[PDB]
RNA sequence: CCGAGGGUAGGGCCCGUGACUGGGGCGAAGUCGUAACAAGGUAGCUGUACCGGAAGGUGCGGCUGGAU
RNA sequence: UGGGAGAGGGUGGUGGAAUUCCCGGAGUAGCGGUGAAAUGCGCAGAUACCGGGAGGAACGCCGAUGGCGAAGGCAGCCACCUGGUCCACCCGUGACGCUGAGGCGCGAAAGCGUGGGGAGCAAACCGGAUUAGAUACCCGGGUAGUCCACGCCCUAAACG
RNA sequence: CGAUGUCGGCUCGUCGCAUCCUGGGGCUGAAGAAGGUCCCAAGGGUUGGGCUGUUCGCCCAUUAAAGCGGCACGCGAGCUG
RNA sequence: GAAUGCCGGCAUGAGUAACGAUAAAGAGGGUGAGAAUCCCUCUCGCCGUAAGCCCAAGGGUUCCUACGCAAUGGUCGUCAGCGUAGGGUUAGGCGGGACCUAAGGUGAAGCCGAAAGGCGUAGCCGAAGGGCAGCCGGUUAAUAUUCCGGCCCUUCCCGCAGGUGCGAUGGGGGGACGCUCUAGGCUAGGGGGACCGGAGCCAUGGACGAGCCCGGCCAGAAGCGCAGGGUGGGAGGUAGGCAAAUCCGCCUCCCAACAAGCUCUGCGUGGUGGGGAAGCCCGGGUGACAACCCCCCGAAGCCAGGGAGCCAAGAAAAGCCUCUAAGCACAACCUGCGGGAACCCGUACCGCAAACCGACACAGGUGGGCGGGUGCAAGAGCACUCAGGCGCGCGGGAGAACCCUCGCCAAGGAACUCUGCAAGUUGGCCCCGUAACUUCGGGAGAAGGGGUGCUCCCUGGGGUGAUGAGCCCCGGGGAGCCGCAGUGAACAGGCUCUGGCGACUGUUUACCAAAAACACAGCUCUCUGCGAACUCGUAAGAGGAGGUAUAGGGAGCGACGCUUGCCCGGUGCCGGAAGGUCAAGGGGAGGGGUGCAAGCCCCGAACCGAAGCCCCGGUGAACGGCGGCCGUAACUAUAACGGUCCUAAGGUAGCGAAAUUCCUUGUCGGGUAAGUUCCGACCUGCACGAAAAGCGUAACGACCGGAGCGCUGUCUCGGCGAGGGACCCGGUGAAAUUGAACUGGCCGUGAAGAUGCGGCCUACCCGUGGCAGGACGAAAAGACCCCGUGGAGCUUUACUGCAGCC
RNA sequence: GAGCUAGCCCUGGCCAGGGUGAAGCUGGGGUGAGACCCAGUGGAGGCCCGAACCGGUGGGGGAUGCAAACCCCUCGGAUGA
């Protein structure tokens, strides 16, 4: 439950932090970091790829497990719960049985102390990790692979959540969190749930400085530049766009699809995105 | 107030200096070049 | 020392007045439509919301003080 | 103490009918709608029919002139948590009562905030008719909203 | 056009006279006082302020009067800007 | 002879400007051919969070001594960072290397690219980060943590002894981490002493004093004391740490727990070794057997890897410890002692500056540490001062205008002016008190006022210590004294009312714009299912992201409040397995050339044939657009109302002479004696209007308007005074400019504005201080304007290509 | 050519002193239980005043400069984008 401040500065007005509730354990697992190397928004040329990145808080990657059938029917403990800065989900210490320790994304509802397993035997429990095709329809899974152990791709974000629709073959109907309606294969693992903090979504920046902690340097409008500078630039005084409002490399960009055409994929999207 | 020349004896070295102009085609010309017009330092001194 | 009161500064209440503005009351025979009273020709009334030259209309819910 | 009836309330779960949509099959020259029509939809294969899928909302028969609550109001079914109430016995306390300015809490609908949801319905709005006009009544569309959670608003032909 | 700096102000003047005032006159529909109109006259004088960048103009309070023009629309190797 | 020609030489301006911070000088004595300028002394002034000291970078002999003065030095020069010569930089412990990794760079494997080359895991390189053993004093003209003296210490090799399953590039532990705030105890540093040591001093009216002046330490091994940091012990199981593992991880049992034990660090003490003032006497010597103690204040430094809170969640690797594998256990490693061994580079000097960056001995620029004392509330602020360092490398006079910087001003008080521009005013602290409005924080230092020194007396609490004295820190009550005046000097808000714009703190046109511009939290649309979209790249490969729709790209809008209407005909984008069109290709009715012929060769219709476009729909917080004429009410005027033409549809709410209104200083009201500006209204809005957002909005603003109070040299209207210049004398001595000049006024004339022509007038020859009317004065081959079939940036439904995408 | 300047990356460092006084915590009141109220403690913040430091608002000087952007007065930020 975001935290309000009361209006001692002109931000703190507005300002909104996380509650922190759910976090137990406030260092991380020393086992289980390395350097996160910021890059700025810059490629291997030294070139901007990126714009408006850079100058962000210092952070360790932590090291999260988004595979689990490494370990099939060795259950685990939930150790902790601690707060990541790579990634908007909060995440879980697992000691397993085995003596091994390993982070996952924290779905809504774990519990310090609680117990989680994965594998095809698994209960359908609220942590636990199966192949899609052993989970109930209609079941809420998260940190769903996309093909048979490549890796969790999809509903990794906080609040998110895939919903089980139906089978056909070897495959599952997946809702993903954007809407679409996919096929994937049933092989591929998911775990229980839906991603914890939800209330991320209701977190107010509220001041300038918040988005420079975060990396984020300040975006400026093409309608600001000039004509050297983007499509929108120039004009004596403020100017409407006068042509269809496009990027900074001249592709529009209010309504222009862009998914590639004859993407292999397409065969198993069944449904575009909603809303 | 803050002139152009701030000189930095391993900025001088590393840029300007024998091994960088030898790791590059157009380095190698300069070498060259200069050689072929008979200078006496082809390269900055740096006292290093 | 206190002290009528005089002065500087700042507030509170009341009265009168002000370009212009808001509706209200009233005024024998102005203009527009016809909302209500009969099922008043879409039963009416109603709190609210939105809209419209105007009465009003419509939505959601409610009342019978509604007719057959 | 022992009993009873009930859509009293709160939470979670879950069942079938129907509408809309989507996919498949079968099929063809219209469907829809009205006072009569038009807009609208349909040979780019609609409507009517059969199988499948998704989602929302509301609970047919029972149902009553019935029941419950202080009022607003409450209706598929299941479980949990909880209020009020009636009766029997005549067991306990011994007038411990009535009302109640202020206060506090509850309070249909509409509306407001932040998220979510969105089938059907539908203010505004657009179109078709009607008409002298028609910012209406009737028709084809249609956004809020109607739904959920939390928080506001505190009104009423809140009536017996 | 191998540059003749451009509006207004300020400072500093100087000149013209088709004279705003002061001096001298004729005519009057000049009783007096006060005016009107024309003639002579450039010696001197010709205020302070509100508004606007303003020049100009309008206004306030006065005044004998609150003149109008030229000097590269006088004057930026004098200032302002 | 001309090219604003080119190279050089030399003139003019001119003995002119200037001689580089207004911190400041004077005298005596030396030296020398020569002295304001060098050396010595006395006096004066200037810096002192520096203008003093110590590191780093950069510079590279500039350091020290002797001998010099042609040039360099803005004058002088006997002097010097200058010329000549000689001398000077000493390390196992300080810095770097023989150690480690960071970004990055490089790169066996591998990938890619016409060539050149581009990538790339490991690995290697890469430091001001990690790691690692020296402190105090003496010495030289010049080096010192380096030499020397004292006391300590590290690593390598070999040997002796005791101990142990020894053994690594492998496993593990550790190293290892943010921001704000902060405890305890210390140390650095400082203040005081009636106590301790000291050469002396008694002045000019007083003082022989519990008098003045000066000083009262630094380093130190083991132990020990104080304060801290770090750290559970044992057993059983074990499938995880890419082999193994007694280690680590996980599970269970027992015992210990704010402790203790063990270990590590700081501080104190500590054998011992050092230092030691004023003054006086020529850097030295004496003082001196110097003394070396007590109390107080006290860090931001230390104990440290301490503690708490917070969200934006805070390097790696080695050293080190532990575990084992090959191995080897005659070894090997560990602990203690002993001897031996211990390399390379830097070290001078400048270092906020005359030695570095600015062409200069240039008022500019340059990172880290130390930075004393007193008073002012504090402080690194301010004034004065210590140690230390300077008086800024031209001077001497004069006492004009004028200029700069500064002080004061009768009466008035913004009348100045585009504007209170500028300058006054106000000014710290304590106390009393404080408005509309508001998002309840604020607005607020609102406004406005009172207090402020010194002396005596009484007294409350705190720290240290002991609970007391002393010292030190916060206070309270009473009585008095002096002055024009008590933050007595220096540092230190003028205030209010009311509009416009932008929410806000921020950002910007280095060097004419700081703003209303950009950004900004927030809102909306849209793309993107992950080998994502998008971006850079020929590619490989990267960014996105070791992220995954609560995420990431693109766009506009810009806190918040209340809201954001109507038009999809055109352009865009989205959807549309039909129809139309459509390229290469398929197909081959049917022609053609040639050959005696089989054949060879050429053209070719119908038909099939993608995307794109056509066509059918959707779509506005997509590009965009949102009417005209005529009539009508019982006074008039005006039209709620009607007629008709047109459109895709005719501008809704809100706002309006506006950052927008032409006519315009619209009109009316307010404010003023007077108001083209301002504020409030009206609405015929030339030409507002709803995310190029509409209307508001507390708070904020070196933004731009208007008013008032305060107070002023802004002004009426100017006066006087100060210093630095201007002026004069001695020294040094530029510049742009320059056809040559023996270079006057008027009225004319002239290519139309004449020193230079005509006529006339005026005028002896040459300077110096001043002023700017002219020389169409100087500067810059007009930047406005045009011209050139000149150029370059930018745009698009101009043309034609190309990348990219289909 | 990024030894100037712009952005980012790695690793270090710096920000005197004074003021205001959020959340939380404790206690007290309150209630059926709550909200909430008071006091104390606490020490938040693109908070306030002001040096170092970073700037460059207005004016004056300078203009063959001390300087090819400086000097004086004044003024903005100063725990943060
Ligand atoms: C800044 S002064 C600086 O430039 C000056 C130059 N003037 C001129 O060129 C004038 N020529 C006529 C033109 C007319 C216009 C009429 C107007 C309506 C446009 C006015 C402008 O100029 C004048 C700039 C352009 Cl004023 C002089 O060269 C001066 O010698 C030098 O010092
Ligand atoms: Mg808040
Ligand atoms: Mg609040
Ligand atoms: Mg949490
Ligand atoms: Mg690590
Ligand atoms: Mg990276
Ligand atoms: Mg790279
Ligand atoms: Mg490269
Ligand atoms: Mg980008
Ligand atoms: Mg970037
Ligand atoms: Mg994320
Ligand atoms: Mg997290
Ligand atoms: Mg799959
Ligand atoms: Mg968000
Ligand atoms: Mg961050
Ligand atoms: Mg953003
Ligand atoms: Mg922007
Ligand atoms: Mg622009
Ligand atoms: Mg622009
Ligand atoms: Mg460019
Ligand atoms: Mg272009
Ligand atoms: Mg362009
Ligand atoms: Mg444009
Ligand atoms: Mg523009
Ligand atoms: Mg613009
Ligand atoms: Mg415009
Ligand atoms: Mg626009
Ligand atoms: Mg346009
Ligand atoms: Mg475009
Ligand atoms: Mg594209
Ligand atoms: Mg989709
Ligand atoms: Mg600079
Ligand atoms: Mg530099
Ligand atoms: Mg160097
Ligand atoms: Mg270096
Ligand atoms: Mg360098
Ligand atoms: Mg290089
Ligand atoms: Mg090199
Ligand atoms: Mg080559
Ligand atoms: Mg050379
Ligand atoms: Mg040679
Ligand atoms: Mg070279
Ligand atoms: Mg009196
Ligand atoms: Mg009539
Ligand atoms: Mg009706
Ligand atoms: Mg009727
Ligand atoms: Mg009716
Ligand atoms: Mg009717
Ligand atoms: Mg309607
Ligand atoms: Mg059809
Ligand atoms: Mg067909
Ligand atoms: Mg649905
Ligand atoms: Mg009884
Ligand atoms: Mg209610
Ligand atoms: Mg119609
Ligand atoms: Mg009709
Ligand atoms: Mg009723
Ligand atoms: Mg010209
Ligand atoms: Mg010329
Ligand atoms: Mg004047
Ligand atoms: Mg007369
Ligand atoms: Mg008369
Ligand atoms: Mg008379
Ligand atoms: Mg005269
Ligand atoms: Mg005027
Ligand atoms: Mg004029
Ligand atoms: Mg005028
Ligand atoms: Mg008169
Ligand atoms: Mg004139
Ligand atoms: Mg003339
Ligand atoms: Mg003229
Ligand atoms: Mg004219
Ligand atoms: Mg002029
Ligand atoms: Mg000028
Ligand atoms: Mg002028
Ligand atoms: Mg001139
Ligand atoms: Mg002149
Ligand atoms: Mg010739
Ligand atoms: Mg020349
Ligand atoms: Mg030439
Ligand atoms: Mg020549
Ligand atoms: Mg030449
Ligand atoms: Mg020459
Ligand atoms: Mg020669
Ligand atoms: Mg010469
Ligand atoms: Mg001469
Ligand atoms: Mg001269
Ligand atoms: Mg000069
Ligand atoms: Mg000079
Ligand atoms: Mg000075
Ligand atoms: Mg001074
Ligand atoms: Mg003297
Ligand atoms: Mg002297
Ligand atoms: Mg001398
Ligand atoms: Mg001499
Ligand atoms: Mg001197
Ligand atoms: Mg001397
Ligand atoms: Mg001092
Ligand atoms: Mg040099
Ligand atoms: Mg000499
Ligand atoms: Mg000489
Ligand atoms: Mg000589
Ligand atoms: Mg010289
Ligand atoms: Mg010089
Ligand atoms: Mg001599
Ligand atoms: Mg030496
Ligand atoms: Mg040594
Ligand atoms: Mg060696
Ligand atoms: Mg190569
Ligand atoms: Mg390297
Ligand atoms: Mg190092
Ligand atoms: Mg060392
Ligand atoms: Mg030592
Ligand atoms: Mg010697
Ligand atoms: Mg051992
Ligand atoms: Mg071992
Ligand atoms: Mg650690
Ligand atoms: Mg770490
Ligand atoms: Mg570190
Ligand atoms: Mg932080
Ligand atoms: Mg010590
Ligand atoms: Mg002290
Ligand atoms: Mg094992
Ligand atoms: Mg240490
Ligand atoms: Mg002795
Ligand atoms: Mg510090
Ligand atoms: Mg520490
Ligand atoms: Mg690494
Ligand atoms: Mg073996
Ligand atoms: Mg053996
Ligand atoms: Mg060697
Ligand atoms: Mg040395
Ligand atoms: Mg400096
Ligand atoms: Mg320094
Ligand atoms: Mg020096
Ligand atoms: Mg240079
Ligand atoms: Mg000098
Ligand atoms: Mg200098
Ligand atoms: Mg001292
Ligand atoms: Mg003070
Ligand atoms: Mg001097
Ligand atoms: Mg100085
Ligand atoms: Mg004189
Ligand atoms: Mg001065
Ligand atoms: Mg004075
Ligand atoms: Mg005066
Ligand atoms: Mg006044
Ligand atoms: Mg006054
Ligand atoms: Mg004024
Ligand atoms: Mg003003
Ligand atoms: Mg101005
Ligand atoms: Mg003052
Ligand atoms: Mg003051
Ligand atoms: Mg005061
Ligand atoms: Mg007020
Ligand atoms: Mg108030
Ligand atoms: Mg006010
Ligand atoms: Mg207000
Ligand atoms: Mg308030
Ligand atoms: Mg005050
Ligand atoms: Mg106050
Ligand atoms: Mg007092
Ligand atoms: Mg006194
Ligand atoms: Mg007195
Ligand atoms: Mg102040
Ligand atoms: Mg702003
Ligand atoms: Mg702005
Ligand atoms: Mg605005
Ligand atoms: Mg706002
Ligand atoms: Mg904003
Ligand atoms: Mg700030
Ligand atoms: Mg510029
Ligand atoms: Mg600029
Ligand atoms: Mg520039
Ligand atoms: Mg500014
Ligand atoms: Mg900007
Ligand atoms: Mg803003
Ligand atoms: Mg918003
Ligand atoms: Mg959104
Ligand atoms: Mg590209
Ligand atoms: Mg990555
Ligand atoms: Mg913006
Ligand atoms: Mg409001
Ligand atoms: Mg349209
Ligand atoms: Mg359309
Ligand atoms: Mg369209
Ligand atoms: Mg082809
Ligand atoms: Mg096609
Ligand atoms: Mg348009
Ligand atoms: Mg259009
Ligand atoms: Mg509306
Ligand atoms: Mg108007
Ligand atoms: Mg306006
Ligand atoms: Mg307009
Ligand atoms: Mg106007
Ligand atoms: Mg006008
Ligand atoms: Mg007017
Ligand atoms: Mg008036
Ligand atoms: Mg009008
Ligand atoms: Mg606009
Ligand atoms: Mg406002
Ligand atoms: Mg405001
Ligand atoms: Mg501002
Ligand atoms: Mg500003
Ligand atoms: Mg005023
Ligand atoms: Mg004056
Ligand atoms: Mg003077
Ligand atoms: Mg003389
Ligand atoms: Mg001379
Ligand atoms: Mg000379
Ligand atoms: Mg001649
Ligand atoms: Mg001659
Ligand atoms: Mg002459
Ligand atoms: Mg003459
Ligand atoms: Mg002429
Ligand atoms: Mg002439
Ligand atoms: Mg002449
Ligand atoms: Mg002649
Ligand atoms: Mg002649
Ligand atoms: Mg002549
Ligand atoms: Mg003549
Ligand atoms: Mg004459
Ligand atoms: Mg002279
Ligand atoms: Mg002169
Ligand atoms: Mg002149
Ligand atoms: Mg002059
Ligand atoms: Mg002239
Ligand atoms: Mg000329
Ligand atoms: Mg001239
Ligand atoms: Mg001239
Ligand atoms: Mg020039
Ligand atoms: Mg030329
Ligand atoms: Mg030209
Ligand atoms: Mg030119
Ligand atoms: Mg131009
Ligand atoms: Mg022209
Ligand atoms: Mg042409
Ligand atoms: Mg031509
Ligand atoms: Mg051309
Ligand atoms: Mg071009
Ligand atoms: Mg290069
Ligand atoms: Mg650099
Ligand atoms: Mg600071
Ligand atoms: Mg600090
Ligand atoms: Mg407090
Ligand atoms: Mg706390
Ligand atoms: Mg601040
Ligand atoms: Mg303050
Ligand atoms: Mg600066
Ligand atoms: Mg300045
Ligand atoms: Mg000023
Ligand atoms: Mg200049
Ligand atoms: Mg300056
Ligand atoms: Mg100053
Ligand atoms: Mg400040
Ligand atoms: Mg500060």
């Amino acid at each position: 439950a975001v935290k309000k401040f009361k209006p001692y500065t002109p931000s703190r007005r507005f300002m909104t932090v996380a509650d922190f509730s759910e976090i137990t354990k406030t260092e991380p697992e020393k086992s289980l970091v390395k350097p996160l190397k910021k890059t700025g928004g810059r490629n291997n040329q030294g070139r901007i790829t990126v714009r408006f990145r850079g100058g962000g808080h210092k952070r360790l990657y932590r090291i999260i497990d988004f595979k689990r059938w490494d370990k099939v029917g060795i259950p685990a403990k939930v150790a902790a719960i601690e707060y990541d800065p790579n990634r908007s989900a909060r995440i879980a210490l697992l000691h397993y049985v085995d003596g091994e320790k390993r982070y996952i994304i924290a779905p809504d509802g774990l519990q310090v102390g609680q117990q989680v397993v994965a594998g095809p035997d698994a209960p359908i429990q609220v942590g636990n990790a199966l192949p899609l095709r052993f989970i109930p329809v209609g079941t809420v899974v998260h940190a769903v692979e996309l093909e048979p152990k490549k890796g969790a791709k999809l509903a990794r974000a906080a609040g998110t959540s895939a919903q089980i629709q139906g089978r056909e073959g070897d495959y599952v109907i997946l809702r993903l969190p954007s809407g679409e309606l996919r096929k994937v294969h049933g092989e591929c693992y998911a775990t229980v749930g839906a991603v914890g903090n939800a209330d991320h979504k209701n977190i107010v920046l509220g001041k300038a400085g918040r988005s420079r902690w975060l990396g984020r340097r300040p975006h400026v409008r093409g309608a600001a530049m000039n004509p050297v500078d983007h499509p929108h630039g120039g004009g004596e005084g403020r100017a409407p766009r006068g042509r269809p409002p496009a990027s900074p490399w001249g592709w529009q960009t209010k309504g222009l699809k862009t998914r590639k055409r004859r993407k292999p994929s397409s065969r198993f999207i069944i449904a575009r995105r909603k809303k | 107030m803050k002139r152009t020349w701030q000189p930095n004896r391993r900025k001088r070295a590393k840029t300007h200096g024998f091994r960088a102009r030898m790791r590059t085609p157009g380095g190698r010309k300069v070498l060259k070049r200069r050689r072929q017009k008979g200078r006496w330092r082809l390269t900055p001194a740096v006292r290093k």
